[PDB]
RNA sequence: UCUUGGUGGUAGUAGCAAAUAUUCAAAUGAGAACUUUGAAGACUGAAGUGGGGAAAGGUUCCACGUCAACAGCAGUUGGA
RNA sequence: GAUAACCGCAGCAGGUCUCCAAGGUGAACAGCCUCUAGUUGAUAGAAUAAUGUAGAUAAGGGAAGUCGGCAAAAUAGAUCC
RNA sequence: UGUACAACGGGGUAUUGUAAGCAGUAGAGUAGCCUUGUUGUUACGAUCUGCUGAGAUUAAGCCUUUGUUGUCUGAUUUGU
């Protein structure tokens, strides 16, 4: 917890998120998901 | 447990030579193979065969393949043997690709 | 930076170091400048003071009119092509470095901007923005 | 929170991701990453770019 | 865990950037429930 | 064993370098035995030192 | 800053890093990174790390035996 | 006849006169790769901190560095203008 | 002797940019066959098209794993 009582505007802001990046981090990510991924590419070759 | 076995194995020379001096990758591929057969077979004394030296060397000095598959067979050492009684002694396997292989037990009959 | 800006600037990333030469986007007869100051800048010792975009800088006039050459004039940064980054987390760059020369105060010399200009120097000054075309 | 289109490629461009490209002559070119955006500094035409949207919608590929 | 990153709006007011879009990174810390095992008494003493 | 004194006799008698000259591994012991010239020429004759074929540089791409 | 001889500390230390590069087996041996042979990989690339000579050296040539010293690691090898 | 047989305190990256001279690229006895022939000798093994030596790359600016563009980069062959 | 760990294998993620092979009534054309087509033939032919966002690589300091095969008592020292 913090130490003191912060009142200085950039606390007690009271944040929303609008959206969280959840591409790759293992290379330059396209994709959010996996069902966004399929919508993209359409199907592939690899095997059902 | 059982002494005398033979396997076949797939090592992964890629993951074991990344990042080494090209002047090494296959002198220091002949050390992780016997690094391999040590863990494997839990002997220290390992003898590879020259057919898999030239296999190792077949690409020079810095063009060892990606994955090799070994036959790799625990004996009894004779004629003296050291301070372990068996030894350990690495085939290569000539297969079309060395990929998607996973290790069997190749029985002697 | 200095007088005449019409509100505050978030930190765009320096691309224009003193000895640079930038184009000149207005129609003043200049075609380039030579930055040799950067108004607002601080003192550290072997740091060349570098412009951004929407800064004022002091100039010379190297090619151009003979009327425009030879003097220190004040100019204002409007392209950049150093990337720099908006909050809204785009990273952004133009072609060319340009500039446009204003008086003290940051009223325009010329009157009209070719190409585009940034919307953090659009902001910062009003009659830039008054004589730009499009804007980024 | 407006998804961008990359305009050498036609990938989709998150917030933060890639590079905005102003040409001097007043238009906007959006990559969402530097593979895009070397292959644009570098002259190609995205319709010969096998991976690229422009190409398999010429070359009629996923329908 | 490591890093992503969001969007959100901005309250701000006085900012330029009030009431629009700001990519910001994040720290994930993955926080399992703690197991309580022990208590410890501490008493003040001239020397701490 | 020590065979150098045979690979270079073997060398000078069928008339190539000691790069192209094989000696039988598992025939070392009677190798080992010519000491001579003559001896080196029955080990020759028998096979047992090989006249070991040229390496080839071939003209195709050349031509 | 004596002379000659001997010995320390520094100190098992600085170093033994130019000339692309070695590796597997067998043999020999008490003992093999280094010897021999096979195998593979490389290099000099004919103004050569090849084949000969001039000066100089003087037996270094070659074989057999052999490793105390010498080959600034080793040595079963060697211009020892 | 020399990165060990010569001189340099030595088996020293120095120095020391000459002959012969394959294929390809290419103007070329350049550089690069190969054949014949020769060598694979130079203490090794493990790990990959700082600082080095040698080799590099670098957004935006482009000599503002420094005594001085020192070092590096840029240019490069050929054909036509 | 484990909801173990390892080595492979599988999947995901990622990078590159469409592998080899086969086929083609694609190919600037040139050279042969004529019982001369008219989307005849044979030889050579950069490249192109389909199978093919394929193939390759992917932890070496990426993620995951109900798969296969292994591994799991060597040594030394310590007492108020
Ligand atoms: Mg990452
Ligand atoms: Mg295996
Ligand atoms: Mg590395
Ligand atoms: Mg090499
Ligand atoms: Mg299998
Ligand atoms: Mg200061
Ligand atoms: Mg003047
Ligand atoms: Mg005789
Ligand atoms: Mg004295
Ligand atoms: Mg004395
Ligand atoms: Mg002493
Ligand atoms: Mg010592
Ligand atoms: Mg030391
Ligand atoms: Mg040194
Ligand atoms: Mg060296
Ligand atoms: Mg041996
Ligand atoms: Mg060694
Ligand atoms: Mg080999
Ligand atoms: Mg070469
Ligand atoms: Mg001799
Ligand atoms: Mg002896
Ligand atoms: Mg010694
Ligand atoms: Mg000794
Ligand atoms: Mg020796
Ligand atoms: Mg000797
Ligand atoms: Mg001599
Ligand atoms: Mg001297
Ligand atoms: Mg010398
Ligand atoms: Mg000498
Ligand atoms: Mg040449
Ligand atoms: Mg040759
Ligand atoms: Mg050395
Ligand atoms: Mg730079
Ligand atoms: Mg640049
Ligand atoms: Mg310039
Ligand atoms: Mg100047
Ligand atoms: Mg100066
Ligand atoms: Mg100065
Ligand atoms: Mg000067
Ligand atoms: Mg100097
Ligand atoms: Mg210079
Ligand atoms: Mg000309
Ligand atoms: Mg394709
Ligand atoms: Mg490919
Ligand atoms: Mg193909
Ligand atoms: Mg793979
Ligand atoms: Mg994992
Ligand atoms: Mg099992």
């Amino acid at each position: 917890k913090s130490l003191y009582t912060n009142t200085s505007r950039k606390a007690l802001e009271e944040v929303s998120l609008k959206w969280i990046d959840t591409a790759s981090k293992f290379g330059k990510g396209r994709f959010q998901t996996p069902a966004e991924k399929h919508a993209f590419m359409g199907t592939l070759k690899k095997d059902l | 447990l059982k002494d005398v076995v033979t396997r076949e194995y797939t090592i992964n020379l890629h993951k074991r030579l990344h990042g080494v001096s090209f002047k090494k990758r296959a002198p220091r591929a002949v050390k992780e193979i016997k690094k391999f057969a040590k863990l494997h077979m839990g002997t220290d004394d390992v003898r590879l065969a020259p057919e898999l030296n030239q296999a190792i060397w077949k690409r020079g000095v810095k063009g060892v393949e990606y994955r090799l598959r070994l036959r790799i067979s625990r004996k009894r050492n004779e004629e003296e043997d050291a301070k372990n009684p068996l030894f350990s002694y690495v085939e290569p396997v000539l297969v079309a690709s060395a990929k998607g292989l996973q290790t069997v037990v190749v029985e002697e009959d | 930076s200095g007088n005449g800006a019409q509100g505050t600037k978030f930190r765009i990333s320096l691309g224009l170091p003193v000895g640079a030469i930038m184009n000149c986007a207005d129609n003043s007869g200049a075609r380039n400048l030579y930055i040799i100051a950067v108004k607002g800048s601080g003192s550290r010792l072997n740091r060349l003071p570098a412009a951004s975009l929407g800064d004022m800088v002091m100039a010379t006039v190297k090619k151009g009119k003979p009327e425009l050459r030879k003097k220190v004039m004040p100019a204002i940064v409007v392209r950049q092509a150093k990337s720099w980054r908006r909050r809204d987390g785009v990273f952004l760059y133009f072609e060319d470095n340009a500039g446009v020369i204003a008086n003290p105060k940051g009223e325009m010399k010329g009157s009209a901007i070719t190409g585009p200009v940034g919307k953090e120097c659009a902001d910062l000054w009003p009659r830039v923005a008054s004589n730009s075309g499009v804007v980024v | 929170m407006k998804v961008e289109i990359d305009s050498f490629s036609g990938a989709k461009i998150y917030p933060g991701r890639g590079t905005l490209f102003v040409r001097g002559d007043s238009k906007i070119f959006r990559f969402q990453n530097s593979k895009s955006a070397s292959l644009f500094k570098q002259r190609k035409n995205p319709r010969r770019i096998a991976w690229t949207v422009l190409f398999r919608k010429h070359h009629k590929k996923g329908i | 865990a490591g890093m992503t990153t969001i969007v959100r709006d901005l309250d701000r007011p006085g900012s330029k950037f009030h009431k629009r879009e700001v990519v910001e990174a994040v720290t994930v810390v993955d926080t399992p429930p703690v197991v309580v095992v022990g208590v410890v008494g501490y008493v003040e003493t001239p020397r701490g | 064993a020590n065979l150098r004194t045979q690979k270079r006799l073997a060398a000078s008698v069928v008339g190539v370098g000691k790069r192209k000259v094989w000696l039988d591994p598992n025939e070392t012991s009677e190798i080992a035995q010519a000491n001579s010239r003559n001896a080196i020429r029955k080990l020759v004759k028998n096979g047992t030192i090989v006249k070991k074929a040229v390496t080839v540089h071939s003209k195709s791409r050349t031509r």
